[PDB]
């Protein structure tokens, strides 16, 4: 919910962990259209 | 590669990836049915479909 993103060629990297990832708040969001995983499955990452 | 690749892409082929449960082995499933995040009904694409 950042107002202000970075551009392509400066992305911005952010570090998370010590905590508990709630992906159901992921799933939430309505205007998501684009949505791949690779390696993982995505209905699995609340137990990962 | 050489008999199944095409310039502009090979989308004549697809794997499954969304479903509700797991394979039981020597199983298979054709149906194209949207998937379902959640427990909100999905009667298209959009999200959790
Ligand atoms: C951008 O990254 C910096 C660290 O490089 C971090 O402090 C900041 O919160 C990040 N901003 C956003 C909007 O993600
Ligand atoms: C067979 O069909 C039933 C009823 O639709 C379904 O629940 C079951 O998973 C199917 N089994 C296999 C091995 O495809």
């Amino acid at each position: 919910n950042a107002t202000t993103f970075a551009s392509v060629y400066a992305w911005n990297r952010t570090r998370i962990s010590n905590c508990v990832a709630d992906y159901s708040v992921l799933y939430n969001f309505a205007p998501f259209f684009a949505f791949k995983c690779y390696g993982v499955s995505p209905t699995k990452l609340n137990d990962l | 590669n050489k008999l199944d690749s095409k310039h502009s892409g090979n989308y004549d082929y697809w794997y499954r990836s969304l479903r509700k449960s797991k394979l039981k082995p020597f199983e298979r499933d054709i149906s194209t049915e949207i998937y379902q995040a959640g427990n909100k009904p999905c009667k298209g694409k959009g999200p959790n479909c």
